[PDB]
């Protein structure tokens, strides 16, 4: 269990703080604009 | 789907009962009362899935049954449009 | 490109509204309402064309749609309908 | 996403800016209708009579 | 043997299952409901010849108060308007039935200045308010919102810009209008979104 | 030409003669039909239909509701002897049952 | 034209369900309290205040006579007049033929509900 | 409360609503864990879920109005499975 957990977040963490990141970069840029 | 006949709860049972005139209520009806049911609702659903298998249809409509309690003799008002 | 579908709303509401002028009917109501209008339809439709079928005949006619109220309707219930379509069929065939 | 968004969000934003022009040129809508109506109405009348008998 | 007689089907039905002397006359006839005692004819019946009109009762004057000269000149002065440019509005008024959009159009702007239907709908209503304010006391309700005139002029006004619009702003504006759903959606669907990532990465 | 005048008026019913005897027209009921069986069939339609409105109504009442619910339906067509013979094998939907309790379930 | 009701047939008393015993006594309390009732054609403070006066003592509840020894009279109830006749259904008393018809047509079991 | 008088007002307080008595969300996955066997991949209009739910709910009301009066048969007030059993055979469910 704790290695497919394991597995499973080295894509999850990896797609939500990519997600994240791009989003509140491409928002406070819009906003500063 | 899996275990979905204990769906039916012992307070599920024993209101139906009390709306039947049931005063007092055994510890094993409730099995009986489970097992009558799913053989009831097996019946209807099988001869309703009849009518969807029939007219090539992937979802079962309220006609289907309607018609399926007609062929049990438990005609149903309320759902024919 | 509408898909009407047919019922009896329209004839139950005249006669619940001139046999009680003051009480409506619910939407749930008048869905029951049509189902035993459609139910009792078949029933002495059914009744009349085995009544027809019995006699060796292919016509299903309002003397054997009398005779299945008969055989359909207890013994009241039969005589207020046979009487209603009765009175009905006199009142239709003196062209008034 | 994707940071090519950056345009697609801007194109979004010139959307902003039109739509405030055109609400500085005319307006998208027909604000606050019939706020003050004080004018009691008859109490049938005459040519109410007439148009209704007409109908 | 079988008494029938009747028609087929009623009869199986039934057995299978075992001086006016009242004269109309042209009449004449007067309406009470008219001051000039103007006599018409009618087709009435014999038993009736006689009784009073029956649409006279159709004739509900609408109500329009009638200032006297001294009042008028009192209390209802105006510098803007004369006696001459008042009394013809309220015969209109009368004439038909305190009604603005055909009281307008029939105007006399030969002696008189050119007036909108809302400065004639003011100038009535200050008319109407000031006559019943000589009386006032007599619990004569002077709660009465007099038509604003004002907000009214605009209203009608910046409907008048949104009634002749040959595209965009009646074509073009869809694009604003869905924007409408854009601009509460991706704003929120973006500064809140990212805080509330700001607030996640930080967690994690 | 003559201005039309419908079946149900003719006769003097309110159930539609014409989509009745038009159910049965195309319905294969029988193979020729005449001219009495749609309005036989109308007339008693609709006659049980007004015969359960009434019932149905008069328990409403008794319920101080102005709007008849399939409970005035149940109830109705148990309290009636011979309406509940013909709808005897009916349920009608959200309608209920009647408070027959036994009276040897009772205090004593 | 047409007879121009078979349309509406209204009573069609086939089934007619006579209304009786307790009903009657429903319509006689309700004739009452409408002859005892006001201009719509405040009560409830009335009868709370009015059980608030419940007693034994001598009090508004007690100081009701009673029954008649002289006993009931019959009248007629659509013109007034001494009636020997009671309707068979309702109970409502009358003279005639022709007022047991406009009794049967506007009266009798049509104001039981 | 004395063993019986509460059940007995909610006799008569459950012969008198008309709404329904099983939970819908779990009789809806009974309802298609029996179609399982039928048709894999099969919908359901949700009227027709009501519908079979007012179908069974009066069918087990009805079984449970016969089964008491063969419980007062045997001079008892429990309705014992013997009676629904009693009440079914005679039914011809399972004779």
């Amino acid at each position: 269990f704790a290695e497919l957990e394991v597995k499973t977040r080295e894509k999850l963490e990896a797609a939500k703080k990519k997600t994240s990141f791009e989003i509140a970069e491409l928002k406070e840029r819009l906003k500063a604009s | 789907l899996r275990d979905n006949i204990q769906g039916i709860t012992k307070p599920a049972i024993r209101r139906l009962a009390r709306r039947g005139g049931v005063k007092r209520i055994s510890g094993l009806i409730y099995e009986e009362t489970r097992g009558v049911l799913k053989v009831f609702l097996e019946n209807v659903i099988r001869d309703a899935v009849t009518y969807t298998e029939h007219a090539k249809r992937k979802t079962v409509t309220a006609m289907d049954v309607v018609y399926a309690l007609k062929r049990q003799g438990r005609t149903l008002y309320g759902f024919g449009g | 490109k509408r898909s009407r579908k047919e019922s009896y709303s329209v004839y139950v509401y005249k006669v619940l509204k001139q046999v009680h002028p003051d009480t409506g009917i619910s939407s749930k109501a008048m869905g029951i309402m049509n189902s035993f209008v459609n139910d009792i339809f078949e029933r002495i439709a059914g009744e009349a064309s085995r009544l027809a079928h019995y006699n060796k005949r292919s016509t299903i006619t309002s003397r054997e749609i009398q005779t299945a109220v008969r055989l359909l309707l207890p013994g009241e219930l039969a005589k207020h309908a046979v009487s209603e379509g009765t009175k009905a069929v006199t009142k239709y065939t003196s062209s008034k | 996403k994707s940071h090519a968004e950056i345009a697609e969000q801007a194109k979004h934003e010139a959307e902003i800016e039109t739509r405030i022009a055109e609400l500085r040129k005319e307006g998208f809508w027909s604000l606050k209708r019939l706020p003050k109506v004080p004018e009691p109405p008859r109490p049938k009348g005459h040519w109410d009579y007439l148009c209704e008998e007409m109908q | 043997k079988r008494p029938e007689g009747m028609h087929r089907e009623v009869y199986a039905l039934l057995y299978s299952d075992k001086k006016k002397v009242r004269p109309w006359k042209w009449m004449p006839f007067t309406n009470p409901a008219r001051k000039d005692g103007a006599m018409f004819f009618h087709w009435r019946r014999a038993a009736e010849e006689g009784k009073d009109y029956p649409f006279a009762r159709f004739n509900k004057t609408v109500q329009v108060p009638v200032y006297s000269e001294q009042e008028y000149q009192l209390y209802l002065h105006d510098d803007a308007w004369t006696k001459a440019e008042t009394d013809h509005l309220f015969d209109l008024s009368r004439r038909f039935d305190l009604r603005f959009v055909v009281i307008h159009d029939r105007y006399d702007h030969q002696q008189f200045k050119k007036r909108s239907v809302e400065d004639l709908k003011e100038r009535y209503y200050h008319i109407c308010a000031k006559l019943a304010n000589v009386r006032a006391v007599p619990g004569t309700d002077l709660k009465i919102p007099v038509f604003d005139a004002g907000h009214e002029r605009r209203r009608k006004e910046q409907l008048e810009r949104l009634y002749n619009r040959t595209p965009e702003q009646v074509a073009e504006e869809e694009y604003l209008l869905q924007e409408l759903r854009k601009i509460e959606a991706r704003k929120k669907e973006r500064e809140k979104r990212s805080q509330d990532l700001q607030k996640l990465i930080t967690a994690a | 030409r003559a201005k039309a005048k419908s079946r149900s008026s003719r006769a003097g019913l309110q159930f539609p003669v014409g989509r009745v005897h038009r159910l049965l027209r195309k319905g294969n009921y029988a193979e020729r039909v005449g001219a009495g069986a749609p309005v036989y069939l109308a007339a008693v339609l609709e006659y049980l239909t007004a015969e359960i409105l009434e019932l149905a109504g008069n328990a409403a009442r008794d319920n101080k509701k102005t709007r008849i619910i399939p409970r005035h339906l149940q109830l109705a067509i148990r309290n009636d002897e011979e309406l509940n013979k013909l709808l005897g094998r009916v349920t009608i939907a959200q309608g209920g049952v009647l408070p027959n309790i036994q009276a040897v379930l009772l205090p004593k | 034209m047409v007879e121009k009701k078979t349309s509406v047939r209204s009573q069609d008393p086939g089934q007619r369900r006579v209304l009786d015993r307790a009903a009657r006594q429903r319509r006689i309390n309700r004739q009452l309290e409408a002859l005892e009732n006001d201009n719509f054609q405040n009560f409830q403070a009335l009868l709370e205040e009015q059980n608030l006066s419940v007693a034994e003592g001598p009090n508004y509840l007690t100081a009701c006579a009673g029954p008649p020894s002289r006993p009931q009279r019959p009248f007629c109830a659509v013109c007034g007049f001494p009636s020997p006749y009671t309707c068979v259904s309702c109970g409502a008393r009358y003279c005639t033929v022709r007022c047991l018809g406009t009794h049967q047509e506007t009266r009798c079991l049509k104001w039981t509900v | 409360y004395r063993p019986g008088t509460v059940a007995l007002r909610e006799i008569r307080r459950y012969q008198k609503s008309t709404e329904l008595l099983i939970r819908k969300l779990p009789f809806q996955r009974l309802v298609r864990e029996i179609a399982q066997d039928f048709k894999t991949d099969l919908r359901f209009q949700s009227s027709a879920v009501m519908a079979l739910q007012e179908a069974c709910e009066a069918y087990l009301v009805g079984l449970f109005e016969d089964t008491n009066l063969c419980a007062i048969h045997a001079k008892r007030v429990t309705i014992m499975p013997k009676d629904i059993q009693l009440a079914r055979r005679i039914r011809g469910e399972r004779a």
